[PDB]
């Protein structure tokens, strides 16, 4: 059935897309880190965008490509319009939750959750 | 008051307290129902 | 009637008292526990019972539209005291 | 009219006039109210918990009319500011304390206000 | 090597388990007559092929598709796990 | 007199159902329905591509004058396959009148933005995508506008939780505010309060 | 207030004598009354402009 | 007008937790009709809710507390297929229970009176 | 053929017969009622569903009116609207005000239709009417003031229970309902009069005061005191388990429970085991943490394998936790996994489903025409199973008979001796009653299984698969009807039977283990007297009964309630409980805590989550993931052939049923004895008053 698209028709306009975002949040890195104070490094911030990536990296429909980039554009201007704080930017981090079990045994220790 | 004395009843305070807020008689809160699970009590004596 | 639990700890009108090893008695340390004297099962304990010559009354709790819904209670049963339910307050049949 | 601190009534023989219905409960806007009951030793249906959030509560006014029995009320009180967040987490026993200390005045403005209810 | 039990799954409606049905009904009982302490389960299955599990020692099983067999195949089938060939 | 009971307006329902028709026969290619509920408010269901034409036309129109944008919202209905109800609220101060233009939208679909109809179309549009998740295609500015920065998630679809999922608090060893999953002291008590007893039978539906 | 207890309260005395009121005074305050299906847009005059309900 | 051979997916946009999208099995049913009234309008759509997660106790006021987020969601769908289709579009997953409606019953008020049938009552 | 009626001018085609009510329910529109119940006779009392039709200047009963051909119901007329809110007046005028002090509150058919269907005001300047209040045991609670007087209590106890001790005294409006007498309505029926009873007259006792209908969250799972499985909802509030309700399986519960699955529900607050125990030096049991136990648990379970290992399964385990135990005792090549009770062995054994299941369904008794009850009680052991003997009696003169002992059945039966001698006679020929059954065009034989725990078990199976073997001669060899049956009393048994368990500890008492795992184990059928000296125990349970006591180390579980599970009910059906409120303290799921001792053990288990173990579970047998269906193969030729060939002698000993009486019905398993409302039910039938 045809869709209306979004953008991008076929899935190679989403990923050039997905590359332009990934290239306009890769050279922001060093400003944010400058701009914020932040303590961590640059390496932190670019390895973290490439996580922020790699996690929707199993999309198939490029409409929800070309949602997920908009989204990304938006959080990439609220960053360079220093409209976030450092609070947000380290929110992406999650410095201060404890390390949630994954094994079994210690999950079957630790409470009732699945 | 001294015109109109309020009616009196046997459980209304007889003397008045202020705030004891940040005082040792202050109000300290507490769950104000008994334990829903009673759990098992093994014996004491000896068993095998 | 507020009574003392064995750890010295006033006993509730619900019956509710930290156990010895309960380690919520330390938020009583250097202050006190919120305990109400009047114990409403032992006022109306010692409410009489209202003897009244009639198989049905009717209890609004006194006051009129100030106490509670009216209701109307049987005193039928010999062997026992109809006790409006709303207000705790007994009513009997004139024996003997 | 005045809506203040909150107080657990009595009937004049001492009995406690909440009869854990559970209106105030389910008419909270804020879900301030919690309530738990039993039978009594006597059979009564009566509260064993009863619990108010003021920090939650938004002084609406909505329990002490969907009351039947005029058990919960809300008081002339209005300065009980404490220093302590759990202060303000009043049960039963600390509700009933503050009828007990304000029956007088509770009873006279219900006199006086309870023909426009 | 010591076989400890024998399931059998054949569905009672699905055509591929008819040779499964016929075994059941004419060669079971001869079977079990031989083997009064061996275990075999005979369950129902919905839509899934008919299924042979053999359950050796210490909890090693082994699955044998059962689909379109006939009654002599699938007897076949059982006696090599039987003999263990 | 019937003192308890709304008096009714046949006239306004009358003039309601005939510029409903009129609106009909002048854009069949995109009405596709036209109500006037009992208590005098017209309601236009169109195409969702129509958007930009319909509402030009009842803004520019002489026959209707709609200058005033009152209200731009969503509705979310789960059940339907255009989960999204957008509603547009017009004022005609000219005739003294108000009509509602409904369209529908699911998430991957995008509505043409209607800020070059409307000026407060902006931040009405930009309410609805933080909120519900529609995305407006031509939109000079669109991003959130309500909820906080980086918030995951749109709070007002029906599948989101009351409570979210995350919460916030000062944390001394990073002196910073941190963002944590949601726990709370008391879990919000639910309420079954739909009685079993069928109180409108003009509505009852089909058994089907 | 509407007489119509299954909208408003009724008052305290015929709540307090009436079943019928007992009755709607706990449907009233504790599920509260049904409305009808249907959508509205009111608005009003409020001092600071048009303040609307849809 | 594009056209895309994939499966509806938005779990990656409705912004909910990996945790909370994998470990969560809704259940899409229609409710029981509750035995202690006659009534029948409660049991017309279909319900989709989460599974209870753990509830503990306050320490303080013992009140109860709660760590999942979907404790109080429940959805109303008007088709088993519309709750499925919304189950499988966001990612959960999913326990359907067929509807369970009364079956038809034969009433007569003159059996309560035969002649010769144990269905004589012996008081009305 | 279908007559054609309309309802508001809508057409609608119903059978000749059908009442207006149904007409109305075919289309859609529930008419208001008080006394009409479906499952219950139509007494036409309480007058609320007076309905107008077209032409008729009189409105009709709709309850009790049967639709005649081209009739227009008019159910929103203005004569009906005026009939409803004039019977709503009456019922408010003699009704008291408790609505508040009321536990039916905002679950009341009386404040819901007085709110749909009636006036907003009252005209009543009188008194009004006040009764005395009876005393019908201690589950019911009755306030009689709130009585309507709609007869559904009276027509429910007759007509369902067997119980003809409730009706109306008096008459005018001083009519009471009641026994006229103090006596306790006891019965394993009597919660069903609360749930019917449409004001707050009838409530339970137990729940009384304790919660509001709007507070409470529904849990709809399944029962597990006894073999029916019973559909229910769980109410819980907070966390905490606050009611039980029956939930509504036309083919299985029928809208009632029994008072053990109601009223049990407050043993899961007592006893209960809530921490990990070991035993210290001086031999007594003491609080430990998780990995110490599991870890001397997987010590020995490492330092022992073979036949050394024994498991007993008790009766309210489900199908996850034994399949998690059975792969986990393999896992050592150990097999002495039993269930602690006994089933048949000899010939065909648990091979086939069809030989220890109940063939003819629940729902299928209604279609017989003659019935065989042997060495069973079912008004104890399966009361829902005697509800659908006693229905198919009452409105089909269904011929039911009772070889054994004449147990107080609620219908009238025909009682053949006590004696499986008897049994053997039926067979040959001699008895009358074969001559009965060969005649009857559809039987059923039903076997309790408390009679196979007898030391002739095999042999009553035996005789009582030949006697349906002689049905099946000489009646008709077509037909998808089938006679055998059996009547199990244990929730895990069928479960347990179809995973591959042996029924019965023999197995245990032959060949004594050196480690045994108690798994909810509290019947005492093997003791540390059978056991070896210094013999390992691990009982994994949720209460603390029997071996508990008895254990060595004792591991905290999950209740049904607490737990996702499956149970397979007597018929074979598969069914699941959901997840009502959590295990307390450190309990935990019972496959959870199984495969946890086999990754601490370092047999670990190839299953992590529920479906996994679930896929397990449809490994072994798929009829556990086939929940609704109730559709099996039948195997009775291959069953009765193998049971010819070997054959015992029958004791002479009188078919005793294990539990004779009420008292015996309420204390049978760890929840009921740990509940403190069964122990209040089993002092009121023994000391009565
Ligand atoms: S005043 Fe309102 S918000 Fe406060 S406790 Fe009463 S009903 Fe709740
Ligand atoms: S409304 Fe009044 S009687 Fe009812 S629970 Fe609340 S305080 Fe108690
Ligand atoms: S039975 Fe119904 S109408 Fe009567 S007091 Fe109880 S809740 Fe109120
Ligand atoms: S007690 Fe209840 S069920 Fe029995 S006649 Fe009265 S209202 Fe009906
Ligand atoms: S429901 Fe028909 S008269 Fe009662
Ligand atoms: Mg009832
Ligand atoms: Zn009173």
């Amino acid at each position: 059935t045809s869709v209306k698209p979004i953008f991008s028709r076929d899935m190679n306009e989403a990923k050039r897309r997905v590359r332009e975002l990934y290239r306009a949040w890769y050279r922001e890195v060093p400003n944010t880190v400058h701009l914020f104070q932040l303590d961590i490094s640059v390496k932190q911030g670019r390895d973290k965008v490439r996580e922020m990536f790699m996690k929707n990296a199993h999309v198939t429909d490029p409409r929800v490509v070309d949602l997920l980039v908009i989204k990304g554009k938006m959080e990439l201007e609220e960053t360079i319009n220093v409209w976030k704080q450092r609070t947000h930017i380290m929110r992406f981090f999650h410095e201060t939750e404890a390390p949630r079990p994954t094994d079994f045994l210690s999950k079957f220790y630790v409470g009732h959750d699945p | 008051p001294t015109t109109k004395p309020p009616t009196a009843r046997k459980y209304i305070w007889t003397n008045h307290k202020f705030n004891v807020s940040g005082t040792p008689q202050q109000y300290v809160p507490y769950s104000t129902t008994r334990k829903k699970i009673q759990e098992w009590v093994p014996p004491s004596t000896p068993y095998k | 009637g507020v009574r003392t639990s064995p750890t010295g700890e006033k006993v509730t009108h619900t019956g509710q008292a930290y156990d010895d090893g309960d380690y919520r008695r330390v938020r009583f340390s250097d202050r006190q526990k919120e305990v109400n004297e009047n114990f409403a099962i032992d006022l109306i304990a010692e409410q009489p019972v209202s003897e009244v010559g009639s198989r049905v009354i009717s209890c609004d709790g006194g006051g009129g539209a100030l106490g509670h819904p009216r209701v109307y209670i049987n005193l039928d049963k010999e062997t026992k005291t109809g006790t409006c339910g709303y207000c705790g307050l007994q009513f009997r049949q004139p024996h003997h | 009219r005045f809506r203040g601190e909150h107080a657990l009534r009595r009937y004049p023989s001492g009995e406690e006039r909440c009869i854990a219905c559970k209106l105030c409960e389910a008419v909270c806007p804020a879900q301030a109210i919690t309530i738990e009951a039993e039978p009594r030793a006597d059979g009564s249906r009566r509260t064993t918990r009863y619990d108010i959030d003021m920090t939650k509560c938004i002084y609406c006014g909505f329990c002490q009319e969907a009351c039947p029995v005029d058990a919960i009320v809300e008081g002339p009180n209005f300065e009980f500011s404490t220093e302590t967040h759990e202060e303000l987490l009043y049960n039963k026993e600390k509700l009933l304390n503050n009828g007990d200390k304000w029956e007088a005045e509770i009873a006279a403005n219900i006199q006086a206000d309870y023909l426009y209810r | 090597l010591g076989l400890r039990e024998i399931r059998i799954h054949l569905c009672q409606r699905s055509p591929g388990s008819q040779g499964v049905r016929d075994f059941i009904e004419k060669r079971y009982v001869e079977l079990k007559k031989a083997n009064p302490d061996l275990p075999i389960l005979i369950r129902e299955c919905s839509d899934v092929q008919p299924k042979l599990w053999a359950r050796y020692a210490f909890g090693q099983e082994k699955n044998v598709s059962l689909n379109n067999f006939s009654a002599d195949q699938v007897t076949r089938t059982l006696e090599n796990v039987l003999s263990g060939k | 007199t019937r003192p308890t009971i709304r008096p009714r307006n046949d006239v306004v329902h009358k003039q309601l159902s005939a510029f409903g028709q009129y609106v009909a026969e002048i854009l069949p290619k995109y009405v596709q329905q036209v109500q006037v509920s009992c208590f005098n408010e017209l309601e236009i269901f169109i195409h969702p591509d129509g958007v930009i034409p319909v509402l030009t036309f009842l803004r520019d129109h002489t026959n209707a004058q709609f200058k005033s944008l009152a209200d731009l919202t969503a509705v979310d209905v789960p059940t339907r396959q255009n989960r999204f109800e957008i509603v547009y609220n017009l004022l005609s101060l000219r005739f003294n009148s108000r009509i509602r233009v409904k369209t529908y939208t699911d998430e991957l679909t995008p509505i043409e933005s209607s800020v070059t109809v409307y000026k407060a179309a902006n931040w009405y549009e930009r309410e609805i995508w933080d909120m519900f998740g529609v995305f407006f295609a031509n939109h000079p500015d669109l991003r959130r506008i309500l909820t906080d920065y980086g918030f995951e998630g749109h709070p007002f679809r029906k599948d989101f939780p009351l409570s979210g999922y995350v919460e916030l608090r000062y944390d001394d060893e990073v002196k910073r505010v941190v963002a944590e999953p949601v726990e709370l002291a008391q879990e919000f008590r639910k309420f079954d309060l739909n009685s079993p007893w069928e109180a409108f039978p003009a509505y009852r539906q089909p058994p089907e | 207030k509407v007489d119509d207890a299954k909208v408003s309260p009724p008052k305290r005395a015929e709540m307090k004598t009436s079943m019928e009121s007992l009755i709607h005074h706990f449907k009233l305050y504790t599920e509260g009354y049904q409305v009808p299906p249907g959508a509205t847009y009111t608005a009003i005059e409020a001092p600071k402009g048009e303040f609307g309900v849809y | 007008l594009i056209a895309v051979d994939e499966k509806l997916d938005i779990t990656t946009l409705t912004g909910v937790p990996e945790e909370h999208i994998k470990t969560r099995k809704v259940r899409i049913f229609v409710p029981a009709r509750n035995n202690m009234q006659s009534g029948v309008n409660n049991t017309k759509k279909w319900k989709m809710e989460f599974d209870t997660r753990e509830r503990w106790e306050n320490p303080l006021m013992g009140w109860s507390s709660t760590a999942d987020p979907l404790s109080n969601l429940v959805l109303t769908f008007s088709t088993k297929e519309d709750a499925v289709a919304f189950a499988e579009k966001n990612g959960w997953s999913f326990d359907v229970e067929e509807r369970k409606v009364p079956k038809p019953k034969s009433k007569s008020y003159g059996a309560n009176f035969s002649w010769n049938k144990r269905t004589r009552v012996s008081t009305k | 053929n279908l007559i054609e009626v309309f309802v508001d001018g809508q057409s609608v085609m119903v059978e000749p017969g059908t009442t207006v009510l149904q007409a109305c329910e075919k289309v859609g529109m529930q008419i208001p009622r008080f006394c009409y119940h479906e499952r219950l006779s139509v007494a036409g009392n309480c007058r609320m569903c007076l309905v107008e039709i077209e032409k008729a200047p009189k409105v009709v009963a709709a309850c009790a009116m049967p639709v005649m051909k081209g009739w227009n119901i008019l159910t929103n007329s203005e004569k009906s609207k005026k009939a409803r809110e004039g019977v709503m007046e009456f019922l408010l005028a003699n009704h008291p005000l408790d609505c508040p002090i009321c536990d039916q509150g905002g679950e009341c058919d009386l404040q819901d239709q007085s709110m749909m269907f009636g006036s907003d005001r009252s005209r009543f300047l009188e008194g009004k009417r006040a009764v005395e209040d009876k005393n019908i045991g201690p589950l019911v609670k009755t306030i009689m003031t709130r009585c309507i007087q709609c007869t559904r209590c009276i027509r429910f106890a007759s007509e369902i229970a067997g119980v003809d001790d409730l009706g109306t005294t008096g008459r005018g409006n001083d009519m009471q309902v009641g026994t006229y007498i103090e006596k306790m309505f006891m019965s394993e029926l009597s919660g069903n009069i609360i749930d019917i009873c449409p004001v707050g007259a009838l409530t339970s006792k137990p729940y009384a005061f304790t919660a509001r209908p709007w507070e409470t969250r529904k849990t709809e799972s399944i029962d597990v005191m006894d073999a029916v499985g019973s559909n229910i909802v769980v109410s819980t509030r907070t966390g905490e388990v606050m009611r039980i309700l029956p939930r509504m399986h036309e083919d299985i519960n029928e809208e009632w429970i029994s008072d053990k699955t109601r009223f049990a529900y407050d043993g899961l607050k007592r006893q209960r085991l809530t921490q990990p125990m070991i035993r210290n030096e001086k031999g007594l049991l003491t609080y430990t943490t998780w990995e110490d136990a599991l870890s001397r648990v997987a010590g020995m379970l490492q330092s022992f394998q073979g036949n050394d290992v024994a498991a007993i399964a008790g009766g309210l385990v489900d199908a996850e936790a034994l399949v998690a135990l059975k792969d986990l005792l393999n896992r050592v090549d150990s097999d002495s996994l039993c269930t602690e009770e006994v089933f048949p062995t000899a010939g065909a054994g648990t091979d086939l489903r069809s030989n220890y299941l109940l063939n003819t369904t629940i729902a299928g008794v209604e279609e017989a025409d003659v019935i065989l009850l042997v060495g069973t009680n079912p008004r104890f052991e399966a009361p829902l199973f005697n509800a659908r003997i006693r229905k198919s009696w009452l409105h089909n003169d269904l011929k039911v008979a009772l070889i054994g002992s004449p147990v107080d059945l609620t219908y009238r039966y025909d009682h053949l001796g006590d004696s499986p001698k008897i049994l053997q006679d039926i067979a040959s020929g001699n008895h009358p009653f074969s001559q009965i059954l060969k005649e009857a065009k559809k039987p059923m034989v039903v076997l309790g299984s408390s009679a196979l725990q007898r030391s002739d078990g095999t042999a009553i199976l035996a005789a009582v698969s030949n006697i349906a073997q002689n049905i099946r001669l000489s009646s008709g060899v077509t037909g998808d009807w089938k006679v055998m049956n059996i009547l199990h009393r244990i929730a895990s048994q069928v479960a347990a039977l179809d995973l591959g368990y042996k029924p019965g500890v023999e197995a245990i008492r032959k060949n004594p283990p050196k480690v045994l795992f108690l798994l909810g184990a509290d019947g005492g059928c093997i003791t540390r007297q059978d056991l070896p000296k210094d013999c390992f125990i691990i009982y994994q349970g949720h209460h603390g009964d029997v071996g508990a006591p008895m254990a060595d180390v004792i591991l905290p579980g999950a209740a049904y309630t607490e737990k996702s599970a499956t149970y397979v009910n007597t018929e074979g059906r598969a069914q699941q409980t959901k997840v009502a409120v959590t295990p307390p303290g450190l309990a935990r799921e019972d496959w959870k805590i199984i495969r946890a001792l086999s990754e601490i053990a370092g047999m670990t288990l190839p299953y992590d989550t529920l479906d996994q173990v679930r896929s397990r579970l449809e490994e072994v047998s798929p009829n556990l993931v086939r929940y609704d269906d109730v559709e099996g193969a039948n195997y009775f030729q291959q069953a009765n052939e193998l049971s010819k060939l070997v054959n015992q002698q029958l004791l002479a000993d009188p078919l005793v049923p294990p539990q004779l009486t009420i008292k015996d019905f309420y204390m049978t398993d760890s929840i009921s004895r740990a509940s403190q409302t069964m122990a209040k039910c089993v002092k009121a039938v023994t000391e009565g008053i």
